[PDB]
């Protein structure tokens, strides 16, 4: 139906606020009160989020954010400035937002100060502030951090009550800040690892594609969650859960493998089936290597197994255009007599082809300081790969194939 | 003055108010022969050369103006293309590969730039790898030469000022140094161009000063598909200039076999180059009017009979001293040598008969040479030769028939077709018309008849007609009498002011020194202490010291035989023969010769 | 030996006198033969076994008093196309000035001959083959003024490959004519007897040989060398702060991948000090200089032309 | 106009993937495939059928990040309907912002398509990963495309992005590459006869080529010699095997000259329709260079691998006058002749330690070269190289 | 209640007017500005010291404590200029903001230097010195010079974090000590006088840690109110088990705990690694021989075959986490892999 497909495109693509989170207790519960306390009182306190990607910061810092944004006094005097580390690449830039989303723009006009740090002062004086920095690893690659000892000084000392809290990946936080902007920085850490088994994860699968109550009609819906309460015991999804999850436990790639499965769900299809969750999982899992290899032509496959036997012969040693053309004329002079005869340069433009799709690399990069001969080159692939997508060649000839085992 | 410790001491002629320079022909002159001969032959000297300097010019020019015509045509035909949405055209570019010199480049494409803004386009542009580093550089400097022929500027932004002002002709972008581009520039500028040519025409010419590879060096496969190549272009240069220097009758002096034998031999083999042949002839029509007294009469007719007229008696007497007019006034009848060499009257008016016998030489010898040229290259084989410098060579060096070289030519040329030769003698009869004035006008006639007879008696008589043409009038140069005062043959003079040789001539003072030093000696030890220290070494410095104090002492305390040895080492260092070692004290031995 | 011994022992004469006296008389007669070939647009080169330095003297006294020209000592151990150019604009022309390239010199002195013919210039140079003169570039701007109507050149070869330099189209620009002159002078002047096998060297290393010593070396002592200089270069500015540190050194070499050990560096600088490159003023109260004493500007002229 | 074939789940999955209008889609959609797959036909054919205001934008044009943000936001303006000049990220999401609110572009899914995306990962650091969380950043439904030759594992930057659906497109069979080229027929004749064609063209050209556009091209300029036996009358429609005898030489020599593009197509389809001493110093030199130095006696006086090996000029000179049967005088010249093939680029000078006492000279030169001059000459490299 | 101002106490901003434990500083610096500003003469100063030592607020009391006796025409009056370095946006604006801060005139940065220039009773402070480096490094040596003459009349006080930066720059040298047991204790005892809201001993094991770890103030204060927090949880009085879980929670390393959490895979590829360094031997090894042995190890679990691809992802987001250095993945199969932790920390976290 329509709305199905408008609800759950909602909760998957753009990342939406729904109200369940998952064992994350302890960890919201500690920010909750902590956002309470720089809310109500003056408290002034600094803490970054540590976690992988995908484990779910944004929507830790949003759910926190609107469930004290509900409470009356707060909401009338909190205005709140979100930054991102991709964005504001300069203390200009950053500066230009600060004075910007605060709506003081009007107020700055013309006015000139002495520092930056005399700016922030004269924005911060015209009420608890709360400040979000989303990917705070490269603030740490700026020209002087001057930026993060600009808010950890005022947080610390400044009456003004602010908050700071921090988003990142990178798990040597602690080891990119300069020592004096450590200091000052209060080192509470809320780890937010993937701290869950197997049978949580069916329980996320179950209800993450489960429909509200707020739905208008509701026999759909509860034929609907039946039915998904019948596909969490089925044990080919839990196959492809069991392997997702062991490649990874991050909720995202079971956003996409979900999204990827509700594509293939129409007027005509009207309940999922455990064959469109294999076939989903069969699209996310494709090995892009074999697949290139797959889409080359005989002379080309001809040059890669000559390329392996040299990289099996002369072992970890590089190679030029000239050596694989010598084992390629091997080839085709005693096992393929008069097959594939073909000249010079049409192996020249067969190994500039491979260059273009970037299988094969140089070890020195150099643009013209020498030719195109005499130049070497390194094997960008496996022997495996190159054994299984050859097996899988649509037309491939016995000879190549017996060469390519001998 | 010269030697103290700086490198640029410079005189000038300061407290001394005389800044009169001396006279060039001073310098010229040096003796006391004749001056005014002297200071009227170099007048005739300037008149010559500005003749062949006006003569080379023109001759360029038209070769230059020829070439650029094949590129005009070639730009109009693949722009009826674009008149003709995109279709994936290509982008044309013509491959224009000028010499191995860099210098005259600018004045090369110079011409080109009028020739393409009167024919093809009113805007044509050049650009230059120096002032391109980058993209943003070269779209910089390209937006800012098509705004002078009529900010972040983009390729979109090309095809918006190409609407504003056309509202049909191309563009020609002239890449004069291409070996010197970055390679990153020259692919990412095809592919921004090929998107975009349906509104924005492009023609590129590509200036390449090495081999044509060098396209596929810079430009890969990827990116020159998307390109259409073609190539536009020494002996047949050199072919041209010389027929219209030397085979001319215009033009007086000439050249001997052995003169020219020099400037052929260092053209076709060291470097086709034809500007030093032009070198060659500036220094055989100098040392000619230098080292002759009587090269004054070296002109055209109505001008050197007149100076005949007025000479002086040491220079009548010089001409008296002719030895082709001494070999002449031996044959002539025995009332006759008294005449001359007696009476200066008649000495000098015989002169005038015999110079126009001469000029009347000039000019019935290569009539029939180009008539000649014409049998000779309808032969298939090419016996005598192929080009019209081959046979000059070879006729002028000895009689052709004299050779058995002709005999062969004779009969290969009796035996063919009735059209071959309907062929031959329509081209033998336009050159008779090519050329008036003729004094063969005899037998202007007599191949028409034979031309108008169009079976075996009769192709016989037209091969021996063209074979009785040879003997009456081609003869090499020194039978005629009077001939070196139009003719210049010093040979080695002329070999060893150009292609000398420094590796035989260090060799030859070393090895034998009574070539130079003739006092005795050498016959097959008394030599110079530069030459004991090169023949005992052809090697460690202690035992060439020691033998080399045996050897100047044989020929005689001693502590200078040790000093005479430190400065023949030390200027055989500054030489490249010995460079230090250090398997012993020296040990080195690359001459090796 | 020493080389001021070996210039105070002069007392040898010549054997063979008289018969290298008709020599000199003999090459004396081809002067005006010359000046007519080269006043007409060529250029005359010598090559020959002894020195040619007394027959072009003799040419400078006998034919070219009433005439503006210049001689160049290629010999010298300080020469120069920029100087033989910069001597030319300051002197033979009448501009006070400095200019941005020598190119547009090249080019600013070709477009004053094209406006005038009234200028001549007889431009002399005793020795073309020497090691400061031998780059492609050097002899393209001499090409380049060479191939105009308004200079004339005399010139002379020693080395017995000497036109590796000269290719087609630079023997295009130069209007060679070639003539034997083998005299046996010795050449006294022109063996500076530096660098020799007397042991006897004077004052500090010039650029000839401070490139021949730094040229067959490892390039990361030649880096490590050039660190030096440059940094010897930014502290003589000023006679105060002058001297570099051994441990500053360690600093800085080792913040490049260039050295990867102290005693490697200790290595590098005994092995410049076997050569004596550097001067060790190490244990100086002040600071441990550790400096070379090679001339500044010929430390500017060996780096700017070392690749 | 437009007519897409053998493209039938790839697009069923796309049109699937966009939904309607007021749905949400996927932040990134990565496209990767082969050089002629139909990576910019079908979706710009797609996004030009079912109405969807989409921005296409080059991303080899736009060098700079000024031009590309430029011209997205340029080319979204004109969707909406002076000119709009944003210089970093943050000025361009919050100008785009700005835009989008208008009444046509509110509660549809904005498309941004870029190709050509291997151009932007050398851009800058912080652009790559700007764009791959454009939906999240804005806010507005947006939805981008990237179109590459690469494999997605060589795009990620250090420190991880929002994963993508990787999508990809199949290549051609030889039967699906067939029915492409056997559909803008030439009207002239039957369609089977051009299908015969094609398919001896594919006989010939499938081996080495299994590009699109190159084939396309073979067959336009073959065409034309292809129909010639029919207009002269030796042949007919139904006589197969004489135009495949016919036709199969004439395509086998194609292939060194056309396909290499030595010949341009233009004097191809002219030709259908209209029916001393430097020759031996650059033997001296390649003589020199790819041979070992101990048996240099043996040969004068009685690999190929690895790149050449430097020579000496004393070794150079000591070669040449072994071979040239006179006496040759060490002139002016020939000395200056070496050194104006270095000018040439046929040999290089290596080292640069002295300039006259330099010996060190390299020959980069390929072996047909010389055996083209040797035969000029009438002399034997072959000899003389290796045993 | 109670702990409500324990929090307030213990929080950084509340800087007691007497600070304890660095009473000596206080008069060896009031002393040096007392022999100076007395007869009208010049000098300078420099002090340094790790940041924990409290440099800002015994330089705040001198500076009060000399209004409060200028206040009483003890001494004669004297302006007051500060600059912060650290605060500045390009190292050249210190001199505008002294020129603004002195007189009412402002201009650029070289003509802020040549008036300083000309017109050189105040006393400036300079804190945060490290960044006014520049390649040029006059700035610093213009910091020092200028009050060593007659018409100066001025003193500088220079703030850092290295005592060994003076010397390389070409004076007074004062030193903020690194902090001990005691001091901390005497701090923490004096910042709650009147509240009995702790137990002694969980005092003394948060000072003991701290110095034992660093020695810094703001770590104290820090841990103490995190405590307060966690007493704040359980329900008083702090006991020893809340500052226990406060120290391990805020100064641990978290990374065998981030090993610990991941999936099976992840674990097997550290594996794989580990195994690769006990065939080789060395620290650094290419992807295509961890890839080799990761390949015999999923064959030896069970796990199904592994992709390239697969791994490779695996890899890139074991790479943004930083548990490895890794090099940017544009060339692939031949990234050197090298460890960020040691091996036995990766050996305790498999284990389990
Ligand atoms: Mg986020
Ligand atoms: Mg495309
Ligand atoms: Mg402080």
């Amino acid at each position: 139906l329509s709305q199905v497909q408008r609800i759950l495109r909602e909760r998957f693509c753009r990342q939406s606020p729904h109200s369940n989170l998952f064992g994350v207790q302890v960890q919201y519960k500690h920010l909750s009160e902590l956002l309470k306390r720089t809310a109500l009182h003056g408290e002034s306190n600094s803490v970054l989020i540590i976690g992988p990607r995908g484990s779910g910061k944004t929507m830790l810092i949003n759910h926190a954010l609107k469930e004290l944004m509900e409470i009356e006094e707060v909401s009338e005097n909190v205005l709140q400035v979100h930054l991102n580390g991709l964005l504001q690449i300069n203390d200009k830039i950053a500066l230009k937002e600060i004075t910007r989303q605060l709506n003081l723009e009007n107020v700055v006009g013309d006015k000139v100060f002495g520092s930056f740090a005399e700016n922030l002062s004269f924005l911060l004086e015209a009420c608890p502030v709360i400040f979000i920095l989303d990917e705070f690893d490269l603030f740490a690659h700026h020209k002087n951090q001057t930026l993060l000892y600009n808010l950890f000084d005022i947080s610390q000392s400044a009456q003004t009550p602010i908050a700071v809290i921090g988003l990142t990946c990178r798990l040597d936080i602690l080891e990119l800040l300069e020592k004096r902007v450590k200091s000052r920085f209060s080192h509470r850490q809320i780890h937010l690892m993937n701290s869950f088994g197997f049978p949580q994860y069916v329980k996320i699968f179950k209800e993450q594609l489960s429909l509200p109550a707020e739905f208008p009609d509701k026999v759909f819906a509860e034929k609907w969650n039946e039915n998904v309460q019948y596909l969490s015991e089925d044990r080919s999804v839990q196959e492809v859960l069991q392997k997702h999850f062991n490649i990874s436990k991050n909720l995202r790639s079971l956003h996409m493998l979900l999204m990827l499965a509700l594509n293939r769900v129409t007027a005509s299809h009207p309940f999922m089936t455990a064959v469109d969750l294999m076939e989903a999982s069969q699209l996310c899992s494709m090995d892009s290597k074999a697949n290139i290899v797959h889409g080359l032509s005989v002379l080309e496959i001809c040059l890669i197994i000559a390329m392996k036997h040299l990289n099996d012969i002369y072992e970890e040693e590089p190679f030029n255009f000239q050596m694989v053309y010598n084992e390629f004329q091997k080839f085709v002079q005693r096992k393929a007599h008069s097959v594939y005869n073909f000249e010079k340069p049409v192996v020249m433009k067969a190994f500039e082809h491979l260059q273009q799709l970037e299988l094969i690399k140089p070890m020195e990069r150099t643009s013209g300081n020498s030719q195109r001969e005499y130049q070497l080159m390194k094997l960008l692939l496996d022997n495996t790969q190159i054994m299984n997508a050859l097996q899988k060649y649509p037309n491939c000839p016995t000879d190549v194939r017996q060469w390519a085992t001998s | 003055t010269s030697s103290m410790s700086k490198g640029c001491f410079v005189f000038k002629p300061n407290s001394k108010k005389r800044k009169i320079s001396l006279p060039i022909e001073d310098y010229f002159n040096k003796g006391k022969n004749e001056p005014e001969d002297s200071k009227l032959r170099f007048e005739t000297y300037q008149l010559i050369w500005q003749q062949m300097k006006s003569e080379n010019e023109r001759l360029q020019e038209e070769l230059n103006k020829n070439l650029f015509d094949n590129l005009i045509e070639f730009l109009q035909k693949s722009h009826s293309g674009f008149q003709k949405q995109i279709k994936l055209r290509e982008i044309p570019t013509a491959a224009l590969v000028l010499g191995v010199n860099v210098t005259d480049h600018d004045l090369t494409f110079g011409s080109l730039t009028e020739a393409l803004q009167n024919n093809v386009t009113p805007y044509v542009v050049s650009l230059q790898a120096k002032d391109c580093p980058d993209m943003k550089h070269f779209l910089q400097k390209l937006i800012s030469q098509l705004m002078d022929c009529c900010t972040h500027y983009s390729m979109d932004s090309l095809s918006s000022w190409y609407m504003t002002v056309t509202q049909s002709p191309p563009v020609v972008v002239i890449l004069k140094d291409m070996e010197s581009f970055a390679t990153k520039v020259l692919q990412d500028f095809i592919i921004i161009s090929s998107q975009h040519l349906h509104e924005f025409p492009l023609i590129l010419i590509f200036g390449i000063a090495t081999s044509p590879i060098i396209i596929h060096r810079l430009l890969p496969h990827a990116v020159s598909s998307l390109l259409c190549i073609e190539l536009f272009q020494c002996k047949e240069h050199l072919t041209t200039v010389l027929d219209k220097l030397l085979l001319t009758t215009q033009f007086p002096f000439k050249i001997n076999e052995k003169v020219l034998q020099v400037l052929t031999n260092i053209f076709l083999y060291h470097d086709f180059s034809v500007q030093n042949f032009i070198k060659g002839l500036q220094l055989s029509l100098l040392e000619h009017f230098y080292s002759q007294p009587l090269s004054v009469l070296c002109c055209n007719l109505p001008e050197a009979k007149r100076r005949i007229n007025f000479l002086s008696n040491n220079q009548c007497e010089n001409i008296r001293r002719l030895p082709s007019f001494r070999r002449y006034v031996e044959k002539q009848a025995s009332e006759k040598q008294v005449a001359l060499l007696t009476n200066e009257r008649y000495l000098k008016e015989e002169t005038q008969l015999l110079l126009e016998n001469l000029h009347v030489y000039h000019m019935n010898y290569f009539l029939v040479l180009r008539c000649l040229h014409k049998f000779t290259s309808s032969l298939p084989k090419y016996p005598l030769g192929r080009q019209i410098r081959e046979l000059y060579c070879t006729c002028l060096e000895k009689n052709i028939w004299d050779s058995e070289e002709y005999a062969s030519v004779l009969q290969l040329l009796r035996m063919l077709a009735k059209d071959e030769l309907m062929t031959i003698l329509e081209k033998c009869f336009k050159v008779f018309k090519s050329y008036c004035e003729n004094h063969l006008g005899s037998t202007a006639k007599r191949i028409e008849e034979f031309l108008a007879q169009f079976f075996e008696v009769l192709r016989e008589n037209v091969v021996n007609f063209i074979d009785c043409l040879v003997r009456e009038y081609l003869l090499p140069p020194e039978t005629q009498p009077l001939h070196e005062v139009v003719y210049f043959s010093a040979a080695h003079a002329l070999r060893e002011h150009l292609n000398a040789a420094p590796r035989i001539a260090l060799h030859t003072a070393l090895n034998n020194p009574y070539y130079y030093l003739k006092n005795e000696a050498l016959k097959s030890n008394i030599a110079p202490d530069i030459c004991i220290a090169y023949k005992l070494h052809l090697i460690n410095l202690v035992d060439w010291s020691e033998a080399f104090a045996t050897v100047v002492t044989a020929a005689e305390m001693n502590e200078i035989i040790h000093a005479r040895f430190i400065r023949a080492v030390s200027e055989l260092e500054l030489l490249g023969f010995i460079k230090p070692t250090k398997q012993k004290t020296d040990h080195v031995a690359r001459l090796t010769w | 030996d020493q080389q001021t011994l070996r210039n105070l022992l002069s007392k040898v004469s010549p054997s063979f006198s008289a018969e290298l006296k008709q020599l000199n008389q003999q090459y004396e007669k081809l002067f005006h033969k010359w000046m007519l070939q080269l006043h007409l647009g060529f250029n005359i080169v010598l090559y020959g076994l002894g020195s040619k330095r007394d027959l072009l003297e003799r040419f400078r006294t006998t034919m070219l008093q009433d005439s503006i020209h210049v001689v160049i000592n290629g010999f010298f151990p300080g020469i120069s196309v920029k100087s033989v150019l910069n001597s030319i604009t300051e002197e033979v022309l009448d501009h006070m000035g400095t200019f941005r390239s020598i190119l547009d010199q090249l080019d600013w002195i070709v477009n004053k001959f094209k406006e005038d013919s009234s200028l001549e210039l007889f431009l002399l140079i005793h020795n073309l083959d020497s090691q400061m003169l031998r780059g492609e570039k050097s002899q393209q701007i001499i090409g380049q003024l060479s191939s105009l109507h308004n200079i004339y050149l005399i010139a002379s070869i020693d080395h017995l490959n000497a036109p590796l330099m000269w290719d087609h189209a630079k023997q295009s620009l130069f209007n060679w004519l070639w003539y034997e002159t083998t005299t046996y002078s010795p050449y006294t002047e022109e063996t500076s007897y530096e660098n020799s096998l007397l042991v006897k060297q004077s004052g500090s290393l010039p650029l000839s040989s401070l490139t021949h010593v730094l040229r067959s070396l490892t390039p990361n002592a030649r880096g490590i060398f050039r660190l030096l200089i440059k940094y010897q270069l930014d502290n003589q500015d000023n006679p105060s702060y002058i001297g570099l540190s051994f441990q500053d050194f360690y600093q800085q070499c080792r913040e490049a991948f260039l050295v990867n050990s102290d005693l490697t560096l200790r290595a590098q600088l005994t092995e410049f000090r076997d050569h004596k490159l550097i001067r060790t003023k190490k244990g100086t109260d002040g600071v441990e200089y550790l400096l070379i004493p090679v001339d500044n500007g010929t430390l500017t002229d060996f780096l700017e032309k070392e690749e | 106009e437009n007519v897409v074939l053998c493209r039938e789940s790839q697009v069923s999955i796309l049109q699937s993937l966009f939904g309607e209008r007021h749905h949400f889609s996927f932040p990134s959609i990565f496209i990767y495939g082969h050089t002629a797959s139909g990576k910019t036909y079908v979706t710009q054919t797609l996004l030009k059928t079912l109405e969807l205001p989409h921005v296409f934008v080059n991303c080899v044009e736009c060098f700079t990040l000024r031009l590309l943000l430029e011209q997205i936001l340029n080319k979204l303006n004109h969707l909406s309907s002076t000119e709009i000049t944003c210089e970093t990220f943050n000025d361009f999401v919050r100008l785009f912002k700005q835009v989008t609110t208008a009444e046509n572009l509110k509660d549809q899914t904005v498309y941004i398509v870029l190709d050509k995306a291997e151009y932007l990962r050398d851009m800058e650091a912080n652009l790559l990963p700007g764009f791959l969380r454009l939906q999240e950043l804005a806010d507005r439904n947006v939805t981008v495309l990237f179109l590459s030759e690469i494999v997605w594992e060589k795009f990620r930057p250090n420190t991880g992005c929002f994963e993508p659906f990787v999508l990809y497109f199949p290549d051609y069979s030889i039967g699906n590459l067939q029915k492409i080229l056997s559909h803008d027929h030439p009207p002239e004749y039957s369609a089977d006869f051009y299908a015969a064609y094609i398919n001896i063209l594919l006989g010939v050209f499938y081996t080495v080529c299994r590009d699109l556009k190159e084939l396309r091209h073979l067959a336009v300029l073959n065409f034309p010699k292809y129909c010639e036996p029919v207009v002269k009358g030796e042949a007919s429609e139904r006589d197969t095997r004489k135009l495949w005898r016919n036709i199969e030489p004439h395509l086998k020599k194609a292939m060194q000259t056309v396909y290499l593009r030595e010949i341009s197509s233009s004097q191809w389809e002219k030709l259908q329709k209209d029916d001393y001493y430097s020759k031996f110093i650059l033997i001296a030199a390649y003589l020199a260079s790819y041979n070992p130095a101990r048996t240099d006696k043996r040969f004068f006086l009685k690999n190929h691998l690895l790149g050449p090996k430097p020579f000496p000029l004393d070794r150079l000179l000591a070669i040449l006058y072994s071979i040239v049967d006179s006496r040759v005088a060490p002139t002016a010249n020939i000395f200056s002749q070496i050194t104006s093939l270095v000018t040439l680029q046929l040999l290089t000078l290596v080292g640069h330690d002295d300039q006259l006492d330099g010996p060190k000279y390299k020959c980069t030169v390929s072996l047909d070269f010389i055996r083209a001059i040797a035969r000029t000459v009438n002399f034997d490299i072959i000899k003389y190289l290796y045993d | 209640s109670v702990l409500e101002e324990a929090r307030l106490r213990l929080h950084v901003s509340a800087v007691p007017e007497s600070l304890p434990c660095r009473e000596q500083e206080f008069q060896d610096i009031y002393n040096f500005v007392e022999s100076k500003l007395l007869d009208h003469t010049g000098g300078c100063m420099y002090i340094s010291g790790v940041p924990g030592t409290g440099k800002t607020a015994t330089v705040h009391e001198v500076i009060r404590c000399l209004q409060q006796a200028a206040q009483a025409n003890d001494v004669p009056p004297f302006q007051y200029i500060e600059v912060n370095g650290m605060k500045l946006t390009e190292p050249h604006q210190v001199y505008v903001q002294i020129l603004q801060k002195l007189t009412g005139q402002k201009a650029t940065a070289n003509h802020a230097a040549e008036l300083l220039a000309k017109q050189f009773t105040t006393v400036l402070l300079v804190d945060e010195l490290d960044l006014l480096w520049t390649h040029k490094q006059d700035i610093m040596y213009n910091l020092f010079d200028w009050p060593t003459h007659k018409e100066a009349r001025l003193v500088v006080l220079a703030i850092a974090n290295t005592m060994d930066l003076p010397e390389r720059i070409m004076l007074t040298r004062m030193c903020f000590q690194p902090y001990t047991y005691s001091q901390l204790q005497q701090i923490l005892r004096s910042r709650l006088k009147h509240l009995k809201a702790f137990e002694d001993d969980a005092i003394q094991l948060v000072a003991r840690k701290v110095a034992a770890l660093s020695g810094d103030a703001r770590r104290c204060l820090d841990i103490c109110r995190r405590a307060t927090e966690i007493c704040e949880f359980s329900q008083g009085l702090v006991t020893i088990a809340h500052s226990m879980e406060a120290v391990d929670e805020m100064f641990s390393s978290s990374y065998i705990t981030a090993i610990k959490n991941s999936s099976v895979l992840e674990q097997s590829f550290l594996r794989a690694i580990l195994a690769e360094f006990r065939r080789s031997g060395l620290e650094e090894a290419t992807f295509q021989q961890i890839y080799s042995q990761h390949v015999a190890l999923c064959r030896m679990e069970g796990l199904p075959y592994p992709t390239m691809s697969e791994t490779m992802a695996v890899c890139s987001h074991l790479g943004s986490c930083r548990l490895l250095l890794v090099e940017p993945s544009r060339n692939d199969l031949l990234l050197r892999v090298r460890l960020n932790v040691s091996q036995d920390d990766v050996l305790y976290a498999l284990k389990d």
